[PDB]
């Protein structure tokens, strides 16, 4: 998960979150997306996750 | 009633008694009360109202049709007739304006006998529960004009939606009204009024889309109707 509103919006309807990075806002940096990808990323090394897509705008 | 006990009294327009005693006021000579109104308003009605009652050697049961002048329920006729009732159910424009049309305000509509140890503890718990989401949806009903449906949280979302369930399932097409109207009457149990209204809101029949409640009968109409569209 990445920003506070689908943190909220999962923490309600539920799901599964392995990890997150929140507080940016228009500041957005490639230093505080390592952490998140490197979860997802790991996660297909190991056969973890079989695939890995972006949600975005 | 002073002979055989059990009678039934139906009175259209108290107000127009009432209203009649107005007209004649100004000729009777006495000065005039608030809004134009007779300054024995407050006994004319009493009057009449008191006579209305159960004996001991026999009851009348009750129901009259008390108009509300301009809309304006603090006008005196109405604010006054008010204290005289047992169950006051009270029709509002804005409700009629929708489509909903026992347009029964169920908010400012009450009884005296809404009371647990009267109407059982299911009855009670699911007239208020009923009573108070549909409450917590006027609120919102502000922010919602204003910022739109996104706004609200994921839970208060939920609340509109089953409010508004809520809302047009209090509908239902009366037999005397098919007359101006396709829609052929129904009779609800009181027993299914509850099984219906404490089901929506325990989450039971959200799937289904609000026209399904929309001018129906017991709840399984509104599941069937909901197949058709």
């Amino acid at each position: 998960m990445i920003g506070s509103k689908g943190v909220s919006f999962f923490n309600s309807v539920g799901g599964n979150v392995v990890a997150q990075v929140t507080g940016m806002g228009d500041n957005p940096s490639l230093s505080e997306l390592i952490g998140p990808v490197k979860v997802m990323l790991q996660a297909y090394d190991e056969g973890r996750l079989d695939k890995l897509y972006i949600v975005s705008n | 009633r002073d002979e055989g006990r059990d009678v039934l009294l139906f009175v259209d327009n108290i107000y127009r008694y009432t209203l009649a005693g107005t007209e004649v006021s100004a000729l009777l000579g006495r000065m005039p009360s608030a809004v134009g109104y007779q300054p024995t308003l407050a006994e004319e009605m009493g009057v009449l109202q008191e006579r209305i009652t159960s004996t001991k050697t026999g009851s009348i049961t009750s129901v009259q049709a008390v108009y509300v002048p301009a809309d304006d329920l603090t006008d005196p006729s109405p604010a006054t007739t008010f204290a005289h009732l047992d169950a006051t159910v009270v029709l509002s424009r804005q409700i009629a304006s929708l489509g909903i049309y026992p347009a029964v305000d169920p908010l400012d509509s009450t009884s005296r006998q809404l009371d647990p140890l009267v109407v059982g503890q299911e009855h009670y718990d699911t007239a208020r529960g009923v009573q108070s989401i549909l409450q917590r949806y006027q609120e919102l009903k502000d922010i919602i004009a204003i910022l739109g449906m996104d706004e609200l949280s994921e839970e208060d979302k939920l609340v509109v939606a089953r409010a508004r369930k809520i809302q047009r399932f209090l509908s239902q097409p009366f037999f005397v009204a098919e007359v101006f109207t396709g829609s052929p009457g129904k009779y609800v149990s009181l027993k299914d009024t509850i099984r219906g209204f404490k089901g929506i809101m325990e989450g039971e029949y959200d799937h289904l889309p609000e026209q399904a409640f929309y001018m129906v009968g017991s709840i399984e109409e509104a599941v069937e109707k909901a197949k058709k569209l």
